[PDB]
RNA sequence: AGGACCGAACCGACUAAUGUUGAAAAAUUAGCGGAUGACUUGUGGCUGGGGGUGAAAGGCCAAUCAAACCGGGAGAUAGCU
RNA sequence: GCUCGCCGGAAGACCAAGGGUUCCUGUCCAACGUUAAUCGGGGCAGGGUGAGUCGACCCCUAAGGCGAGGCCGAAAGGCGUAGUCGAUGGGAAACAGGUUAAUAUUCCUGUACUUGGUGUUACUGCGAAGGGGGGACGGAGAAGGCUAUGUUGGCCGGGCGACGGUUGUCCCGGUUUAAGCGUGUAGGCUGGUUUUCCAGGCAAAUCCGGAAAAUCAAGGCUGAGGCGUGAUGACGAGGCACUACGGUGCUGAAGCAACAAAUGCCCUGCUUCCAGGAAAAGCCUCUAAGCAUCAGGUAACAUCAAAUCGUACCCCAAACCGACACAGGUGGUCAGGUAGAGAAUACCAAGGCGCUUGAGAGAACUCGGGUGAAGGAACUAGGCAAAAUGGUGCCGUAACUUCGGGAGAAGGCACGCUGAUAUGUAGGUGAGGUCCCUCGCGGAUGGAGCUGAAAUCAGUCGAAGAUACCAGCUGGCUGCAACUGUUUAUUAAAAACACAGCACUGUGCAAACACGAAAGUGGACGUAUACGGUGUGACGCCUGCCCGGUGCCGGAAGGUUAAUU
RNA sequence: AAUUCCUUGUCGGGUAAGUUCCGACCUGCACGAAUGGCGUAAUGAUGGCCAGGCUGUCUCCACCCGAGACUCAGUGAAAUU
């Protein structure tokens, strides 16, 4: 759960952190890892594309079964092990069959609950199955927009997706950023919402912490000089100009989508 | 104090070599030129 | 346990004196700060100039930089000495 | 040659990188060496570097490079699949002693080990560009056994002291040995065996995985260290003879025990934490096609083979980087004694040095220091500088407070040596015996020896007992920044930047954005609890009012309005 | 106030004597609310002020110890003109 620091330290006052016993501790499982060299934000160029990015911890990828097309077959979960990757933890299933793979953990989850994938499987928190047959306004996750893509959205945790309507061949659907979107009817999504909800408490407390996630300080417009940034030098402290990006394109409420291609499913935009 | 020139060997020959700068054709105009003025060492080598 | 304390190696350069034709084209001497970390170091690799990089001083990019070095336009032009 | 002084976690020894004869011998002082120079890293001549086990080479691979085909681009060309390169990482093996002026895990002696080939022999399922296993991996923390090593006591060989004593609890020296081989210990890890099935591991599998039974309560894996062997060997203080006076030839006793103990080993171990900690090959196993007497595999024996390149010298400096024989810089390895917490510090050991101009004298003045009557910041922009405090244990310690702190606040007390407590105590270490058994590197006892803080009391010396070195000035009010941190290499380290936190804003994934004339790449193998941009910059109380101006957002069919017609 | 010209504003504290310092008045030339307002424990080689100890900073310098400066032998520059 959500646990503050004492003050015994200045870098230590403000340090709230959430830790979960039920994780599982060891070396996970070793056919499903690979490496995954960190890039510092630099293109095949060599040159910067994006800021901020550099250094942290060394990290090995994992394998997440992001389609769950194993139908037929029922799995017993055996532990909850975490991933640096992602923000969510992942459930390490066993099928019936001796097959293991590694899946997103549903909220509600424990180590000993059965999971089935499929057209007829069961209603229950982690059951995959397409839209064809889920009662019209429950809860879901793990969603795709083109059948056998594999999971695409609401797959950070703490999130999830509602399910509002069925006309004919597409369902509409209100995602986490509050849009109304339609999309086809035969696409699978698993059940119920992404564990580890209480993610947002957590404080940093020092600069450290942050870096230790490689991210790299970040630099204040106002502060710099004309040459590099629009918003300039000058003595003491003058703006005096609209707030501009560093390649001269103005923030604070400036339009960008400009995709007439997928306007189409588009019924309501966020508001 | 630590001044520019720290010598390395295996650095010379990659950056400065025979083989290095004939592996595009602006250090073959340079071998050429240097053909021309008639120098004595083409480039670094033992 | 701690971007926890004192303090060697290690890193840095706050004060004073000398030196400034210097043992040195930025030292030395006596003090000084950090010292399990946002730490430091070896080797190799990548980023090329109106560009790179820059916890951001117009700083660094081979003793140089409000636009590097070499070669060329080129015997630029000079109502000035 | 004798004496003196200095360094000695170095100014000692060995490498890496880098340099190339600077290494040794003979020979000369033309030029170089900041003076002489018979000397030299100088000039000339000659000599010197020996590898199946050490590196390179070689098998594999990361960052990354190149890249058939391919995509894209006026041309030149850019990116990339198959693939090939690329260590700073993974992969087999030699020890001790002796010899040159210059080489030595390379030459010699003795004792080893690894890999591959060939043949003989006996048995015989062999087979991969495929599947499994393993290789194969973070930080911090703790503590038991060890070892290096040192000290002491014995042992052996010497000695009786230039001046008071100095046959003994006196002084000096030594008291050494590897790899391999067997032993499998302290210790760490893991239940084992058999049978029967199975949508999985691209097919296949007896292999892995999964399921169901039966059976046993030990059974494997790992493992420092110790003992034996190696080793009747070598070495060995010395002694003996020549000293072509450098060295050479012989010979050569004792060669034990206790205690302490590493940052090294067990340990790639154990506990614990979040920031969740390379890849591939060698090695083991499964089968695919194929081959079957074969072929091939297995085990023993004998035999052959293990190519090439580097091996001199300096390597914290006179040889490298700095125009210099330059007070500067340069990664790794080893780490004695005394006191000490210490790799600090002062004096020494092994070892290495006195820094390539000297000799006189004792003006002003300058530089680096020592002391100083009385005053004690009166000096000055400013206590700049200098002066001053400084250790261990114990007692005691305010306001404020984010209850952590402040705080080592402040402040005070004891500190040497000798005797006793106690002929060396507490404590630690621990054999011989005793018994039992798993008879083993076994178990209980048992205390010999060995080592040994701290404290009390009594006495005693000095002016001075944390005597040297080493080793915080303290308090009060107050502006700024919450704090650690970063910056103008080379006049500015800060109230400047950053930071955790807060707010707005854009982005529904072929995301926004950014580098690219383009393919493409980052974002991100992430999916609104996420990402980009801007503003402020812990925490607490808060964050009035104004939409006229300028921007941004939403609508115009009212007006104006382009290419076209 | 790192604002404030007039301004060394006025009063109080501190000193024998205070344009600096602290606490108030408010007539804010020309503060002010996320280019943030007010306060804040702890922290700072940070700015300012005041005390105790300490002393050659000074009153006012005196003596001594070493390297130069002087002499002799040897080698043997430079700026400028």
């Amino acid at each position: 759960a959500v646990v503050k620091c004492k003050p015994t330290s200045p870098g230590r006052r403000h340090v709230v952190k959430v830790v979960n016993p039920e994780l599982h501790k060891g070396k996970p499982f070793a056919p499903l890892l690979e490496k995954n060299s960190k890039s510092g934000g630099r293109n095949n160029n060599g040159r910067i594309t994006t800021r901020h990015i550099g250094g942290g911890h060394k990290q090995a990828y994992r394998i997440v079964d992001f389609k769950r097309n194993k139908d037929g077959i029922p799995a017993v979960v055996e532990r909850l092990e975490y991933d640096p990757n992602r923000s969510a933890n992942i459930a390490l299933v066993l099928y019936k069959d001796g097959e293991r793979r590694y899946i997103l953990a549903p909220k509600g989850l424990k180590a000993g609950d059965q999971i089935q994938s499929g057209v007829d499987a069961a209603i229950k928190p982690g059951n995959t199955l397409p839209m064809r047959n889920i009662p019209v306004g429950s809860t879901v996750h793990n969603v795709e927009m083109k059948p056998g893509k594999g999971g695409q959205l609401a797959r950070s945790a703490g999130t999830y997706v509602q399910i509002v309507a069925r006309d004919g061949a597409y369902v509409t659907l209100r995602l986490r950023s509050g849009e109304m979107r339609k999309v086809e009817a035969d696409c699978r999504a698993t059940l119920g919402e992404v564990g580890n909800a209480e993610h947002m408490l957590r404080v940093l407390g020092k600069a450290g912490a942050a870096r230790w996630r490689g991210v790299r300080p970040t630099v204040r417009g106002t502060a710099m000089n004309p040459v590099d940034h629009p918003h300039g030098g000058g003595e003491g402290r003058n703006f005096g100009k609209h707030p501009v990006t560093p390649w001269g394109v103005q923030t604070k409420g400036k339009k960008t989508r400009s995709n007439k291609r997928t306007d189409k499913f588009i019924v309501r935009r966020r508001s | 104090m630590k001044r520019t020139f720290q010598p390395s060997v295996l650095k010379r020959n990659r950056s400065h070599g025979f083989r290095a700068r004939m592996a595009t054709k602006n250090g073959r105009q340079v071998l050429a030129r240097r053909r021309a003025k008639g120098r004595a060492r083409l480039t670094v080598s033992k």
